[PDB]
């Protein structure tokens, strides 16, 4: 009657963006991220990658809503840096943390299947 | 400076009420230099604390070795010359009551000075003197460091 | 009415259990012995075969509508 | 400001299971690939079904959600489907979707069990875990002479976000610090719990020493695998899809980055 | 003097605040305020 | 201290006296007044009637709203002292002890509608028609029975354009 | 048996009852909510008389 | 009844405000000409409450006495608190 | 009972002349709850001149303008040179202590027993502080305030 | 159904203007289960919370001036205090003087008056939780809680 289809979770609507940029205007060099049909796993991992950053003063981010489906991420970083950059380096960084940890995941199964 | 006390103290007893908190302690000491006793809340679990113990305490109006005011803002990404490097435990308080022995004519021979750092409390009390850095609704630093 | 697909908690398969739980009970084994046998060693797949009733074999005791 | 680098130790590898270790990554990662096992692996599952005859004792819907949660094989078909939401054919068609058949009546006197064996299909890739080349069939419904069912399902490409049916493990046991040093957990008396099968402990002591500089490494996994996937494939494929998450993301940040 | 002329002025504003406004039915407001409570205490 | 007795000594303290009480299973408010060693000036009772009856209207509203007080303060409670201020004062503002039900609501001149809305609505209706009342639509049952605005809130008030602003 | 499905229920401008023009009673009926003795007590405690017409005037049987 | 003398309350009282607030949004809707400027409101009560805070709503409150007489304040002329 | 109160009630008003009144214009209270207030403004407070000895009265409320070196303490030099020189705010402070003299007598007449709490509208105790936490006042030095200022 | 009764409903019947009743002249709701509990053991003393956890809280503070507060304690290691987050939830500049529910009889007589030891004898000031832990007497729906304080 009321039910969502489950996709909801994960598809985008059409017109809808998957990551939208807001200028937080309370401090300076502060970015607010509204990504939607994310959860907390991606946003977690993006939190936590950016307060790895030494320049990014703030990292944090918010389900508003478990029965909607987008995701808030916080970040501000200091005057010389951009939280746009902070946020595309904690990606990368998170790439290249799951392609080094599926390679390595690959060689110690070929090691535990060989010996 | 910015040092509204600097002392050294030696801890006489820890929680004569009984242990309330976990991962807090309050410890019970006095110094030697003024003969000033200090009611002390202390994050025992980061920064343990045993009977018997001897540290410097300093109650400072600002970190920065210069005198230079604090914004009351936590900036990590700060590169002045701090002086927590030269202590263990530093805490961050405000001062929310100074009390006095004083009369309606006699000002105060002794004060004591109550300052909550976040909830954990600290009363330090003895002779007016030592206590006049001391104004309530006023942010203060703990640099706290242990000795042998 | 039947024996679930899958456990509810974690979603393992105890579909293809049930006959085997039953054939193993009555080989004289215990119900806690028959459910290590099979494999079942979270208590939520323990809940799956052991509390379940198997009314099917009595819904199966109706003819049915067409012959 | 830069990566992890992540190491792996895979202490056991079955066909049911898989025990493995990460070190030297943030907690937050690892919960994420906890994650992306339970709901972001995806895997084939019927999800479409049509019943020509059902003169069983359970109704339509009982039988299609049945097989809905029957494991299908996916191992190297999932990553070649597409999802029909992407594919551009009509309601079906062979690059999105895998055909099955089910036609069973049961004309003797004793109970016909209609299992997955009774599932066929027509990719023979994509069949019934317990159909596979020992642990019995899934039962699908019980029939008596004279009852009937036939039918013809679609399964489809889809993870366990979407259904639980396309969730490929049986259970993710995930744990770390397991002697609570990071004091992550607050044991009112220690002394009374048992300790994890990773602890390193004497039996007297009951939890390590508090770490104050601490934080959580080492975290243990077992990925249990419910047929579907083999327990190392949905490991390799849940970091391949987080990583691809992590990518498209990206992308879309940086369009949104060069059009202001 | 600053903080005696702002407390003065702060005691007007509240208690002006305060006065009751024509048009408010205090008789209704009233039976429920005695009717409420006693949906509470006890019959015996 | 409720019923102790509450001096001023001669310093000016507060002081509770500790002294004997007498609580009847009975009332005679009037024959134990006047009765030597009795105080006649805080011997009281609960029966409102006998109050009434003994001391009058306005003793009878501050007993009423002292008993009505104990009632709803017994299990703790609290209630602001305006409405039981306004409940007393409903129920005593004609000169004798207004019941709140019908032979004391239904009794006074608050118009049939009003009436008729409450209890006996035939009776009241059928009353009004063999005297001729009027009703003059004061209360708020009979607006809202007649779909009219209420005299109650933003009812309370009337509102004009204001030509001279408009401009 | 009390699932939500068989309780949500909602009206804006349905069918009416026959002798007196009001909303009808029930869900199976499409029918409206009663706007109580209490209902109007509240109100009229808040002091809303338009919302107080409006429920038991404009939204019933004008 | 002398308007030299009004001896009704300075202030609105929240009744006041209410029904004030709602006609005038009313008027609005209906096209009236708004009496303050406006960035983007296209809400009538907005508007309303701007007009409200501007003291430019132009309605006069006809406040009836018990006697049966009756005040006329303009709502420029009383205190809006809230 | 509650639908009783109610049609006993429903039409006592707040009228624009601030008297409670019904549906027939008869005078239930000439004020609301005597006092004019709605219960939503007004608080819990406590009577500071209620239950003290009258020499805790006298030592608590009366100014002392004889104590040079109290005054000294307490204010500031041109105030206690102005308090102890003029008479005239002598004797206005004299007749603001025989006025909280007075309103004693009233509140113990008025509350036989010494019950201090009353419920009022403006919590005055929490305005002194808010007072003081926003203009920052320090209680350890002498006060600018005149004793008059106050008064008036 | 109009924009008469709108407004009368937004000016008269809205939630926030109903939080104070006038039955009692105290909140008629306050804080409720999970989150009195969780207040309740947020705001005892050895409550610390770390720089992820308190960035995580503080996005969920709508009146949030977007300034991390200076940690309760800077070394060995920065830790935030339940308190000092409360302090940024409560509004305004309000004060007030409450007591937990704990709170002995015996110690507003003895020393330690204001230097609480076990953590009761709430007071805010400047709306800062100086001290104390919170429970139904501060947050409730009694006279003189911090909810009635800040309406
Ligand atoms: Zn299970
Ligand atoms: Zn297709």
């Amino acid at each position: 009657m009321n039910a969502p289809p489950a996709f909801e979770s994960f598809l985008l609507f059409e017109g809808e963006k998957k990551i939208t940029i807001n200028k937080d205007t309370k401090v300076p060099n502060a970015c607010l991220f509204t990504i939607n049909k994310e959860d907390h796993t991606l946003g977690n991992i993006i939190k936590s990658q950016l307060l790895k950053d030494p320049q990014v003063l703030f990292a944090g981010y918010k389900v508003p809503h478990p029965l909607e489906h987008k995701i808030i991420i916080r970040v501000q970083t200091t005057p010389d840096y951009s939280p746009q950059e902070a946020f595309t380096n904690a990606i990368t960084d998170l790439i290249s943390e799951l392609s080094l940890l599926e390679e390595r995941f690959r060689v110690a199964i070929k090691d535990k299947q060989e010996g | 400076a910015g040092i509204l006390f600097e002392d050294i103290f030696d801890v006489k007893d820890i929680d004569p009420e009984g242990k309330k908190f976990d991962r807090v302690s309050r410890l019970h000491c006095e110094s030697e230099s003024f003969k000033m006793d200090l009611i002390l809340d202390v994050n025992i679990q980061i920064y343990p604390v045993d009977l018997g113990d001897k540290f410097r305490l300093v109650i400072a109006s600002t970190l920065y070795e210069d005198g230079t005011l604090d914004d009351g803002e936590y900036n990590p990404t700060d590169d002045r010359p701090s002086r927590a490097d030269q202590f263990e435990y530093v805490m961050y308080g405000k001062v929310y009551r100074i009390e006095g022995d004083e009369t309606s004519t006699e000002a105060a021979t002794r004060l004591s000075a109550y300052v909550s750092y976040g909830g954990l409390l600290m009363r330090l009390q003895g002779d007016a003197n030592n206590l006049h850095g001391f104004e309530v609704d006023s942010r203060v630093y703990l640099l706290m460091k242990k000795l042998a | 009415m039947i024996i679930p697909v899958r456990c509810f908690t974690c979603g393992k398969i105890v579909g293809n259990k049930w006959e085997a739980y039953l054939g193993l009970l009555q080989a004289e084994y215990t119900e806690g012995d028959a459910l290590d046998a099979l494999g079942l060693k979270r208590y939520c797949c323990r809940r799956m075969l052991l509390a379940h009733v198997d009314l099917i074999e009595k819904l199966l005791n109706y003819a049915p509508l067409e012959k | 400001p830069y990566a992890n680098q992540p190491t792996v130790r895979i202490t056991e590898l079955t066909d049911e299971n898989v025990k493995f270790i990460i070190e030297n990554t943030d907690l937050a990662v690892a919960n994420s690939i906890r994650r992306v096992f339970i709901a972001e692996v995806p895997i084939i599952a019927i999800d479409w079904v049509q019943i020509d005859a059902n003169s069983s004792v359970l109704h339509d819907e009982f039988i299609a959600h049945r097989l809905g949660l029957i494991p299908l094989t996916s191992d190297d078909i999932v990553d070649k489907l597409q999802y029909s939401r992407d594919c551009t054919c009509e309601e079906f068609c062979p690059e999105c979707s895998v055909e099955f058949t089910l036609d069973v009546r049961c004309n003797e006197d004793q109970t016909r069990h209609v299992t997955s064996r009774d599932l066929i299909s027509n990719s023979p890739r994509v069949i019934p875990v317990t159909s596979r080349n020992e642990q019995d069939d899934i039962l699908i419904v019980k029939l008596r002479k004279g009852q009937e069912l036939r039918l013809r399902a679609y399964a489809k490409k889809g993870f366990g976000k979407e259904h639980a049916k396309w969730n490929p493990t049986a259970g993710v046991a995930f744990e770390y610090d397991p002697d609570n040093a990071l004091r992550h957990t607050v044991y009112p008396k220690p002394e009374e719990w048992p300790k994890s099968e990773y602890s390193e402990l004497d039996e007297d002591e009951s939890q390590a020493p508090y770490d104050p500089n601490g934080k959580p490494e080492r975290f243990y996994y077992n990925v249990e695998s419910c047929g579907s996937l083999r327990p190392e494939t949905i490991v390799l494929s849940a970091l391949s899809g987080l990583k691809k998450k992590l990518s498209d993301l990206q992308t879309q940040l940086s369009h949104e980055i060069q059009s202001d | 003097g600053e903080a005696f002329d702002w407390l003065l002025g702060e005691i007007e504003s509240k208690f002006n605040q305060a006065i009751a406004h024509p048009g408010e039915m205090v008789g209704a407001l009233a039976a429920q305020s005695l009717g409420e409570p006693a949906t509470q205490m006890t019959l015996n | 201290d409720n019923k102790k007795k509450i001096i001023i000594t001669e310093d000016g303290e507060f002081k509770a006296l500790q002294e004997w009480i007498l609580e009847t299973d009975g009332v005679s408010l009037m024959r134990v007044l006047s009765e030597k060693d009795v105080d006649p000036v805080r011997t009281t009772s609960n029966d409102i009637v006998e109050i009434f009856t003994v001391l009058g209207i306005e003793a009878v509203r501050k007993a009423l709203e002292r008993e009505l007080y104990h009632v709803i303060s017994f299990d703790g409670s609290y209630v602001n002292y305006r409405h039981l201020a306004l409940l007393c004062d409903t129920m005593t503002c004609r000169g004798h002890l207004m019941a709140i039900t019908r032979h004391g609501v239904n009794r006074q001149d608050t118009g049939p509608l009003m009436k008729c809305s409450f209890e006996e609505t035939v009776d009241v209706l059928m009353e009004a028609a063999a005297h001729g009342e009027s009703d003059p639509m004061k209360g708020v049952s009979e607006n809202i029975m007649l779909g009219q605005l209420a005299p109650a809130g933003t009812g309370c008030f009337d509102l004009l354009l204001d030509a001279e602003k408009c401009k | 048996k009390h699932m939500v499905d068989d309780k949500i229920h909602s009206r804006a401008r349905g069918p009416i009852q026959i002798l007196n023009r009001q909303p009808m009673e029930g869900r199976s009926r499409d029918g409206g909510l009663r706007f109580g003795e209490m209902e109007r007590d509240c109100q009229i405690a808040h002091g809303a008389a338009q919302f107080l017409r409006e429920r038991l005037f404009e939204a019933s049987d004008p | 009844q002398a308007n030299q003398k009004r001896i009704t309350t300075p202030y609105m009282t929240k009744y006041e405000r209410a029904r004030v607030l709602g006609t005038r949004a009313l008027q609005i809707a209906m096209c009236a000409p708004v009496m303050v400027e406006l960035e983007g409101e296209t809400d009538p009560l907005l508007i309303a409450m701007k007009e409200l805070k501007a003291r430019k709503i132009p309605i006069i409150i006809r406040r009836y006495l018990p006697d049966g007489s009756y005040e006329d304040w303009g709502v420029d002329e009383l205190i809006i608190s809230d | 009972i509650q639908r009783r109160l109610i049609k006993s009630m429903e039409s006592v008003m707040v009228k624009y002349d601030a008297t409670v009144r019904n549906s027939i214009n008869q005078v239930v209270q000439l004020r609301y709850g005597e006092d004019g207030l709605a219960g939503e403004s007004v608080e819990f407070q406590n009577l500071a001149t209620l239950k003290p000895s009258n020499k805790a009265f006298e030592k608590k409320f009366r100014f002392d303008y004889t104590n040079e070196r109290a005054l000294r303490r307490t204010l500031q030099e041109d105030l206690v040179k102005d308090v102890l020189s003029n008479a005239h705010i002598q004797n206005e402070l004299e007749r603001e202590f025989e006025r909280m003299r007075e309103d004693r007598e009233v509140l113990r007449v008025i509350f036989p027993t010494g019950d201090s709490k009353v419920v009022l509208p403006c919590n005055l105790l929490r305005m002194i502080w808010n007072a003081q936490k926003i203009f920052h006042i320090n209680p350890r030095l002498p006060s600018d305030l005149h004793p008059i200022k106050v008064v008036e | 159904q109009s924009l008469e009764t709108r407004a009368e409903i937004q000016e008269l019947a809205m939630v926030p203007r109903m939080i104070v009743t006038p039955q009692s002249n105290r909140p008629v709701m306050g804080i409720v289960q999970d989150t009195l509990t969780a207040v309740r053991k947020f705001t005892k003393r050895d409550v610390f919370l770390e720089r992820g956890e308190v960035m995580n809280l503080l996005m969920f503070l709508s009146t949030w001036d977007g300034k991390v507060p200076q940690p309760a304690i800077l070394k060995p290691r920065p830790l935030w205090t339940g308190k000092q987050i409360f302090s940024l939830i409560i509004p305004g500049h309000i004060n007030c003087i409450r007591t937990h529910s704990t709170h002995p009889d015996d110690e507003d007589s003895g020393p330690y008056k204001h230097i609480s030891p076990g953590d009761t004898k709430v007071v805010v000031e400047n709306g800062e939780l100086i001290m104390g832990i919170l429970c139904k007497k501060s947050l409730g729906t009694s006279a003189g809680s911090l909810v009635h304080i800040s309406y």
